[PDB]
DNA sequence: ATGTATATATGTGACACGTGCCTGGAGACTAGGGAGTAATCCCCTTGGCGGTTAAAACGCGGGGGACAGCGCGTACGTGCGTTTAAGCGGTGCTAGAGCTGTCTACGACCAATTGAGCGGCCTCGGCACCGGGATTCTCCA
DNA sequence: TGGAGAATCCCGGTGCCGAGGCCGCTCAATTGGTCGTAGACAGCTCTAGCACCGCTTAAACGCACGTACGCGCTGTCCCCCGCGTTTTAACCGCCAAGGGGATTACTCCCTAGTCTCCAGGCACGTGTCACATATATACAT
């Protein structure tokens, strides 16, 4: 009565996302190891937002927050305020 | 009817020229709830957090795409690999 | 009547709020008589010219606004503020166009 | 009755130099956020560099010499040296 | 002809208000009755020479019903379905609306959807004499303000045609009438003059003695709505039993044990260690009203590839279940026929786990489908031969109006905030033309949570005297 | 007399083991000296600034020779080309 | 010239270190001009820190700092 | 008079945290057991690392700690190689790694 | 004179292995290593006590200091001996 | 089978104890101002429904890269004999790095004004679609 | 070179909404006095890099030589690409109520100063040890 949150990600938006890369033939065997940095990657910066927003006695997690840890990982970021 | 390798050169040249999102954003923050379950319960998201790390992750993945399809050109080849991917982590000194 | 400290400067950035963050950042103990003057020219001839580099980019392109497209196009295609901002990604400001020529059909 | 805190911006600084460069050229809304936060990012490695250095040398003053030598270090290339001849063409106006 | 002397009065009632030029409010209860005098209505604005075009907003699902009526009516009176997909949109455009002045023009009749989405186009090009709506329970929140849009373009008259306006919610009267007549804006923003002590009592008649200014302000409340508001009585059975099951001490012991909400740490030992937790409860009353209801809907916490309980011990956890159970078996001997209606569909799964083990064959509408609905009703049901005793029914779905209402007793699990939910929940439990008693039954539990959600909502529908 | 290919491993399990300096420490100041001419005149250098740019100079090209052996390890290769050291100094941002 | 300093025997034992096999006779003019990028980077860095102190003499704390500027922490020397 | 790090049970001294903190003006006003918390942290550190490399020297038959056997223990584990990955110590050499492709068949 | 951890190191390297010596060489590292730690430790402080505004430096900034810092097991394994000192000291 | 890499006996420059002096951590009075507490108010949240329209899934043929085996050539690893410069010890020499001592001048702090910058509304020109209409782009021939 | 079906910007209208420009406060930006301590300048002393010469002895260079690996070729197979149907979920609205952080008011107790003072941290002298030179066994061609 569930579908897996991580089979969310699909074949064509992958294949969307290599495109912009610019690659032209594109085998099938590559998308676990896409889902399975893309699920590290966001863990790494979800940890370091949830301490920033346990460290101010908050429950809702902002923008700043994200940027803040955004950039202690050196991956600065523009537009939204930091 | 095409033979095929046109149609990849030009959704290249389509995607490469407009700036918008390719990965939906309601499984998106999904995902993203679902990975922030297991470190604190009952957390809350604002729409601006959720979405500069839709950015953030579509950026890091097309650098990686990038670089993995320069690893891929430099052996003779135009497929792509999971080896390849590792390689270009192990260089880069992700892992 | 008084007169402020960017006008005589010359600048156009102002100057006692450039104080005003630097002694609400306690840096030091005590600050310099030039030094947010400095920082306002600095910063003023930085962004002067990074407005400099879109208005071309976006002037080129037969259009009369800037958006954050022609930002990074101007960012991207400079070798100084290349190795300057090569760590930071802009919302909403794309890929620059780059094909290999292996991938060209012949 | 108060709408919201009031925010320090370079909105309008930015404006009247884009106007100086280009007379005939508008600019997004979406743009001034992005140079506001370069601008802010600029403006806070810099100072971080200068209190470091200050730190270092075991000096309590903040002095141009040691913001020359921050925009030396922080400033890559060509960049570091059209950005101090400009910076101190500005200080001997202002002291003279 | 077809109409009788009622519906005569409602047309010179409407020939009447439109001499003094007022755009109207109509409150009929009966549905079928309002659009058969509201096309007689038009058709006397027709044939008098009058060359305004009219607009019909109406639901989706029945606007082939008036492509019925007008086929029912008058062959010669024509109207055109402004329903399409996109393709075939720009193509009927401009079809039959050549010229802004001219001796013909159809009568549009569009969709809700339809005025919502794309509805510029509309005003950008020609004007409309009359607006009717057919529903009139989509103009309480001011979240559609296309009718704004609407409204600065002169439409002359405006015509409301609703079922029932009374939900007993906060400035309804504000929000329809301010669509139907915003000439006065100041007057209705503050409610205080209209509001009384009489609203807020405790009493069951809810009538008090002592307080003071009832019988005034509700004087002037008929008074002053009585010439905005018609409401006309076919004439110028039912009966109901709410039953309360008394709370096992299972059940009881998880109410207790969740109140302080200590389920992580007693059942962390029985989990599998490594797992973890789905989320902390976020909201009280909601899951209060799920564990009154049935714990097996709480096991959301727990995996199994739909791993139930026995069926032999289920009755235990719940005395409301046992008592419907109990209900149903005694019922069985009456050779009746049963619906249930509820309103969350993970307990109309339980439910048909429970007959699919039971081995009576059900029939259900869930909403899953689409267009199978009429299907599933031709097949397995309304047959003399089908073998098929149970139904299950969401409220907040639709049914089809059928006339033979094989099924007379209805059973409701679970009680609806709104009342009027639970009207038109009647409506389709019984219709015109069976004379078969009809003992509603309602399954309720004592000294609980729900308890005060029923008071509320019989002191909601208890409104009905001061509107008239 | 030997088989080639058994005095490299020899080589490779013999120099992974001491901890020694491999450059010599006299032209190293030399090539110093005469980098540091072209910017600042006259200036004047202690023996562990140089000692300790020394070991950051082996450090680094130790590092990268050992991700140019990777590289050419991943084409299927035992010999080293420029081409690697090129790809692996444009994955590592260097270039 | 200084730069030839950097003879053979040198270069194939920094490979022979970092774990090579068989090593080309191409790739020494690479390694050669990537060394003294790398030197003038961090000379670049370190003359700057002297200059700023007004002396005349390079010590091992500006080293030391120069290579903390480029992310490459070296422990032993005093910071 | 009693020491305020021979109450709370640490070897490392409190008053020089607090002398060095003071010096560095991190901020307006400190508090009362931050100092005691930082040492209590560089203590474990401290005695993590030094467990390490003492298990390291113990190995391979020596009694004395050198800057091999520091860099040994830091190179083979994983906290202390992500803790110190851009770091390289005086004197320390190379871990040895031989690759498999290179081993003579 | 000189601000240096060598007595402390040795009186910790002594309770930790009661026959192992030290080289003159590997005190510097130690040196450096903690120096470095500690600047880590006081800039990430000093400027999460910027960010959210706050004029004083408590407790529960270096908590989350070294919830950021420490990456692992480490961080975990820090709080609680952390947390143990801080009660004794008070009590 | 025959010629090279790992285990045991006797001699030597840095470490674990001891003396000495000397600025700072700790015990004690007194201000003060920043970290702790209840009232409004507007966005999330939970389980449902209706309805539309692009997007994803499945299948099927096909042609064009991936891959393995094979052969040739020719650059790189190994060994021996000849210069050569680095490492070392010892000496002479002078710029310059710290290190005190004294003057003076420019930032910190506090009263006292006062005119720019941040909110709110008027008023429209560059930018987003529809709809032809030339203009080339690749796939046969 | 020549056709042929098919993408692809160019030139027009047609609106229309965020950018550019007007008020009304209000609060930090800028003057004037007054104090006080840090930076600038002047000397003074010791030390440590910069030349410079003779010895000598490992190491770099040069040159044969011979062989193993790198690169180009051919044949085969199998696996992504492109196009056409067919379901299906995102997007957008709409209940029905609560609740919970974003903001605003008021008290007390933990931290900053000043003022003293004495065991614990850094400089100078002793016993006592983990690597250098000589004799004995286990593997590759």
């Amino acid at each position: 009565v569930l579908r897996d949150n991580i089979q969310g990600i699909t074949k064509p938006a992958i294949r969307r996302l290599a495109r912009r890369g610019g690659v032209k033939r594109i085998s099938g065997l590559i998308y676990e190891e896409t889902r399975g940095v893309l699920k590290v990657f966001l863990e790494n910066v979800i940890r370091d937002a949830v301490t920033y927003t346990e460290h101010a006695k908050r429950k809702t997690v902002t923008a700043m927050d994200v940027v803040y840890a955004l950039k202690r990982q050196g991956r600065t970021l523009y537009g939204f305020g930091g | 009817r095409y033979r095929p390798g046109t149609v990849a050169l030009r959704e290249i040249r389509k995607y490469q020229k407009s700036t918008e999102l390719l990965i939906r954003k309601l499984p998106f923050q999904r995902l993203v709830r679902e990975i922030a379950q297991d470190f604190k319960t009952d957390l809350r998201f604002q729409s601006h957090a959720v979405l500069a790390l839709q950015e953030a992750a579509e950026a890091y993945l097309v650098g990686l795409f990038e670089d993995t399809n320069l690893c891929a050109i430099h052996a003779k080849r135009v497929t792509i690999m999971p080896k390849d991917i590792q390689l270009a982590r192990r260089i880069r000194g992700e892992r | 009547k008084s007169v402020s400290k960017s006008m005589k400067a010359g600048l156009q950035f102002p100057v006692g709020r450039i104080t005003r963050f630097l002694k609400k950042g306690r840096y030091a103990q005590r600050l310099g008589g030039g030094a947010p003057v400095y920082m306002a020219a600095v910063l003023e001839y930085l962004a002067a010219e990074v407005l400099e580099l879109a208005g071309n980019a976006a002037r080129d392109n037969k259009k009369s606004r800037i958006i954050p497209r022609h930002l990074l196009l101007a960012i991207r295609n400079d070798e100084e503020l290349g190795k300057l901002l090569s760590g930071v990604t802009i919302a909403h400001g794309g890929v620059l166009p780059n094909i290999n020529s292996v991938l060209l059909p012949k | 009755k108060m709408k919201k805190k009031s925010v320090e911006t370079y909105k309008i600084y930015i404006f009247k130099v884009l106007k100086q460069v280009h007379p005939d050229i508008g600019i997004s809304s979406k743009a001034m956020g992005i140079m506001n936060s370069f601008i802010n990012d600029i403006f806070e490695k810099l100072a971080s560099e200068s209190s470091k250095l200050a730190r270092y040398n075991k000096k309590p003053t903040i002095t141009s010499r040691e913001i020359q030598t921050a925009v030396r270090l922080v400033l890559p290339g060509e960049l570091a040296k059209h950005a101090v001849s400009e910076g101190t063409k500005a200080v001997t106006k202002f002291t003279s | 002809g077809q109409l009788k002397s009622y519906q005569l009065k409602g047309v010179k009632w409407l020939i009447s208000l439109w001499q003094n030029g007022l755009n109207g409010i109509l409150a009929d209860q009966m549905g079928l009755g309002k659009t058969i005098q509201t096309i007689g209505f038009l058709s006397h604005l027709k044939g008098n020479g009058l060359d305004g075009p009219y607009l019909v907003i109406a639901p989706l699902s029945t606007l082939s019903n008036w492509f019925n009526e007008i086929a029912r009516f008058t062959p010669s009176i024509n109207a055109i379905i402004y329903h399409g997909d996109k393709n075939q949109r720009d193509e009927l455009r401009r079809k039959h609306m050549p010229k802004t002045v001219g001796p013909k023009f159809p009568i549009v009749i569009t969709s809700y959807e339809v005025a919502m989405n794309d509805a510029k186009r509309i005003l950008r090009h020609y004007p409309w004499k009359y607006v009717v709506i057919d529903e009139g329970h989509r103009l309480k929140n001011h979240k559609c303000k296309l009718l704004r849009e609407l409204k600065h373009l002169k439409m002359d008259n405006k015509l409301l045609l609703t079922g029932t306006p009374l939900q007993n919610n906060l400035s309804e009267l504000w929000s329809l009438l301010n669509f139907i007549l915003p000439d006065i804006f100041t007057s209705h923003d503050e409610f205080e003059s209209w509001f009384d002590f009489s609203e807020k009592n405790k009493n069951e008649a809810t009538k008090e003695e002592e307080e003071k200014r009832r019988a005034q302000v509700v004087s002037k409340l008929h008074g002053i709505l009585r010439p905005f508001i018609l409401r006309r009585m076919k004439c110028d059975r039912k009966k109901e039993i709410i039953m309360y099951a008394t709370m096992t001490d299972h059940q009881k012991k998880f109410q207790e044990h969740l109140v302080n909400n200590t389920l992580e740490a007693h059942l962390g030992e029985n989990a599998i260690r490594g797992q973890g937790w789905k989320g902390k409860l976020n909201n009280l009353v909601i899951q209060l009203r799920k564990n009154c209801n049935h714990p097996d809907l709480l096991q959301g916490q727990i995996d199994g590839s739909y791993l139930y309980p026995p069926v032999e011990e289920i009755v235990g956890q719940c005395g409301k279940f046992r008592l419907l159970e109990r209900l149903l078996v005694r019922l069985f001997a009456n050779n009746h026929k049963v619906l249930i209606f509820s309103q969350w569909t993970k307990l109309l799964d339980i439910m048909d786990y429970y007959f699919s083990e039971k081995g009576f064959e059900v029939c259900r509408i869930d909403g899953s489908v689409k267009l199978d609905e009429r299907r599933r009703q031709i097949k397995d049901f309304s047959d003399e031969k089908s073998s098929c005793s149970i139904f299950l029914l969401s409220t907040r779905a639709g049914g089809l109006g059928i006339n033979l209402t094989a099924a007379d007793t209805c059973i409701l699990y679970d009680s609806d905030w709104n009342p009027q939910m639970d009207l038109q929940a009647m409506d389709r439990c019984h219709r015109i033309g069976q004379t078969k008693p009809v003992h509603v039954y309602r399954l309720s539990t004592a000294q609980s949570i729900e308890t005060r959600v029923l008071k509320r909502a019989y002191s909601k529908l208890k409104l009905e005297h001061v509107v008239i």
